[PDB]
Formats: structure tokens, C-alpha cells, sequence
């Protein structure tokens, strides 16, 4: 199993952007992620660990 | 300038797609996308192969079509496309869009016998139109080919197609074939969906356009399409 | 509205690693993108650009 630290930046409605941080991730993990992220995408970043 | 003739010669068109391709080469902007994508091929290396890049004339008519299904460019990995949207040659493992668009097929109709494979020739023998908006790409890189005129020159195809008569079914997955493909709901069937992509905002494994498509087929008292694959 | 820079790190089956670049798509383009990759993701960068 491929596992990934996955990383975005986001911005809110009010134009505020802000970074989550992901480690350990599948790739089936960050599919689920990026379907449920509703904030903007300014950056994603998926590298093999 | 650009003769008909010539033209299906040199891209193996088949010939019952005439009048609905042939009043294209009166457009000025054919000949630029023609020379564009005769310089690219000397330049770069492009896919499908020049023989494949209408293959999706070869299976079926013009009066054969019941279903058009919108694409954007082809795979653009050696062995992966071959002119229809979706599908890839025989020894390829479906990628992950059409192993969504498999799963939906099968989660439509329990009964189907599905090989597993994701050649879709048998689709567009039975009238399913498989149809990219972008009909040629550079290897490793998605929609480089995108703004040299194909999706103008078929644009026009699909609106003479729309326009020979009414009941066709449309199937568009996603924003882009959504925003660019718009019929008239009243004069044709308009299917909408996410895309087949596991990034979607909802599993395509839901998708029933494949059941909506055929009961809308069966009213016009048309034959539904076999979907086993 | 926005555009997006796309850069991806791939392996193939002979664990040969590239890069390929994919410049100026939509968001709607890159999940379709995404959906066509069948080689092992090493590295996926996705950037607004606009």
C-alpha cells in the first residue's frame, strides 16, 4: 500500500485561506478527501512517503 | 481549396458521414487546424494514430445514432486511445473514469455479463456515438491540443447531427461537456451527471442514465441498447 | 472560473520514474485528468494560477 502526506490550502467564503495537513493517506483516502472538501483549492500537494 | 475526397481518404472517414462533415471545410478555420495538426505530428508525437482519429465514423451512421456520449481529449499515453471517447484498446485495464462508468452499468442491470475489459466498439455498432470534443492530444500532456480548432469543427457535427431529426439522447458528465454541449430539452433526451472521475462530488456508481436512457427509447418505440461490455 | 498549473511525478510498471506538466485547466479538467492516470503517483502538485 501506497501511503501519502497530503497538504492544501484552502480559502473560505469570506476570502481567508488557511492549510490542512494530511499524513498516511491512500490513495482511495485523498479521493474521499478532495470529494468532500467544499473550500476553495489555492494549492494541493499528494507526495509518496 | 480543402476537397471532401481527399479529406476521408487521408483520415479513413467513412463516407455516410458526409453531409454532416463535409460543409466544415467551407469554414476558414479548417484549413489552420488541419496545418496545426499536420505541424504537431511532425514536431511531437501524437495520439491516436492518424487512422484512428476518426474511428468514431467507422462503427456506426449518421441515422444509426441513438445515444451521444461527450468527451474531452484522448488518453494521451501510447496504446490507451483509439478515436472513441472513454474506451481504450483491448489489452488495457480500464482506468479509473471508465471502471466508474463500468461499475454504473453493472449496478443498472445486475443481469449483464461484463468482461472487464473496456473496449467500447460494441457500444458504437448499436448506435452509442462516443464523441471527444478534442480529437488529437501530444503524449504526456492533457489538452495541449485543445485550442487548435477541433472542438469548433466538431461542434458543428454534433449540431447538424441534433438537427437531422429529434429523440436523440444526450449523456453529459461533468462541467465541461455540460457548459459545451447545450440541446433543446424539448427536442431531445438531456441527460445530466458529475463526471465518472473518482474526484466527483458524488460516486458515478449511482449513475442510472443507462435505464433513463433506454425507457426514453422504448416511448419513441425504439429498440434499448444491450450495455453488457 | 480558475485556472490551474498541474505537475505530476509518475512511475511506470519497469519503475521508471517523469514528469509530465499540464498547464492552464479547470478544476472540472484536472479531476478528468486524474481519472485518466494510470501509472503510480510519486508527486501531484495542483496550483491556482487565476
Amino acid at each position: 500500500l501506497d501511503s501519502y502526506d497530503v497538504t492544501m490550502l484552502l480559502q473560505d467564503d469570506n476570502g481567508k485561506q488557511y492549510y490542512e495537513y494530511h499524513k498516511g493517506l491512500s490513495l482511495s483516502d485523498f479521493e474521499v478527501l478532495y470529494g468532500n472538501t467544499v473550500d476553495e483549492i489555492i494549492k494541493l500537494r499528494v507526495d509518496k512517503i | 481549396p480543402l476537397d471532401w475526397t481527399t479529406f476521408r481518404r487521408v483520415f479513413l472517414i467513412d463516407d455516410a458521414w458526409r453531409p454532416l462533415m463535409e460543409p466544415e471545410l467551407a469554414n476558414p478555420l479548417t484549413a489552420h487546424l488541419l496545418a496545426e495538426y499536420n505541424r504537431r505530428c511532425q514536431t511531437e508525437e501524437v495520439l491516436p494514430p492518424r487512422e484512428d482519429v476518426f474511428s468514431w465514423t467507422r462503427y456506426c451512421t449518421p441515422d444509426e445514432v441513438r445515444v451521444v456520449i461527450i468527451g474531452q481529449d484522448p488518453y494521451h499515453h501510447p496504446g490507451q486511445a483509439h478515436g472513441l471517447a472513454f474506451s481504450v484498446r483491448a489489452n488495457v485495464p480500464p482506468p479509473p473514469s471508465l471502471r466508474n462508468v463500468l461499475a454504473a452499468v453493472k449496478n443498472c442491470y445486475p443481469e449483464a455479463r461484463m468482461s472487464g475489459h473496456g473496449c467500447l466498439e460494441k457500444w458504437a455498432r448499436d448506435g452509442v456515438l462516443l464523441l471527444n470534443t478534442t480529437l488529437t492530444v501530444k503524449r504526456g500532456a492533457a489538452a495541449s491540443h485543445s485550442r487548435i480548432g477541433w472542438d469548433r469543427f466538431v461542434g458543428g457535427v454534433i449540431r447538424r447531427l441534433a438537427a437531422r431529426r429529434p429523440g436523440l439522447v444526450f449523456m453529459l458528465w461533468g462541467t465541461h461537456a455540460q457548459n459545451a454541449i447545450r440541446p433543446d430539452p424539448r427536442v431531445h433526451c438531456v441527460l445530466k451527471f458529475s463526471h465518472p472521475s473518482p474526484l466527483s462530488k458524488v460516486p458515478f456508481g449511482t449513475c442510472q442514465h443507462f435505464l433513463v436512457a433506454n425507457r426514453y427509447l422504448e416511448t419513441r418505440s425504439i429498440s434499448p441498447i444491450d450495455w453488457s461490455v
